[PDB]
């Protein structure tokens, strides 16, 4: 029974790593995303007050 | 009928064991020895 035991929490924790590994990915792009609109903001309030 | 010795083991038989389960006891399946790994909402709850 043991053995079953450590098999079953082992793909528990393996599963945890990955969705941890996707969320960081997710994480970075939003950021990277969120910076390329501020650098738009400057640009095009230069436009319309010209 | 007509013999009221032997038919009382027959019936001993049927069950896995020669003798009835405890009803207090659980079963085979709910005892955690079953080999089969459970569902995911059990074991998650």
């Amino acid at each position: 029974s043991l053995n079953r035991r450590i098999q079953l929490v082992e793909e528990e924790l393996d599963r945890a790593q990955e969705r941890l590994a996707t969320a960081l990915q997710k994480l970075e792009e939003a950021e990277k995303a969120a910076d390329e609109s501020e650098r738009g903001m400057k640009v095009i309030e230069n436009r319309a007050l010209k | 009928s007509k013999h009221l010795i032997e038919d009382l083991i027959i019936e001993s038989s049927k069950f896995p064991a020669a003798q009835p389960p405890d009803p207090n006891q659980p079963a085979k399946i709910e005892t955690d020895y079953w080999p089969c790994p459970p569902s995911l909402a059990v074991v998650e709850t």
